[PDB]
């Protein structure tokens, strides 16, 4: 009965990662409503990290 | 005219013309290992599993 609590703990640790690199990081590209649907919508992430530096 | 017929006989060959079949692919994929042997005379009509926690 308890073997899933360990899955527990470490679910919880990496939803609350996700929430303080939401909180902390700077950066934004795109529009919010809309998908990630074409291949330039992934790579214009890897040229915004190599423009910046 | 001559009247043949009974110098000859009525011929049904032992063959059998092939028929139409079917393939059994949902008996093949679901789960089996479970469920086998589970229910029997001290049962009554029906088993159950635990779901998890």
């Amino acid at each position: 009965i308890l073997a899933p609590v360990r899955q527990r703990i470490v679910t919880d640790l990496e939803t609350e990662l996700a929430h303080f690199m939401m909180n902390n990081g700077a950066l934004s590209l795109g529009s919010p409503n809309t998908p990630i649907t074409k291949w330039s919508d992934v790579a214009q992430t890897a040229s915004f990290l190599k423009d910046l530096g | 005219p001559n009247n043949l017929d009974s110098n000859v006989s009525q011929i049904v060959l032992k063959k059998f013309l092939p028929g139409f079949m079917s393939d059994l692919v949902l008996a093949k994929t679901v789960d089996r290992q479970l469920l086998a042997g589970e229910i029997n005379s001290s049962t009554g009509d029906s088993v159950s599993f635990k779901r998890p926690h």
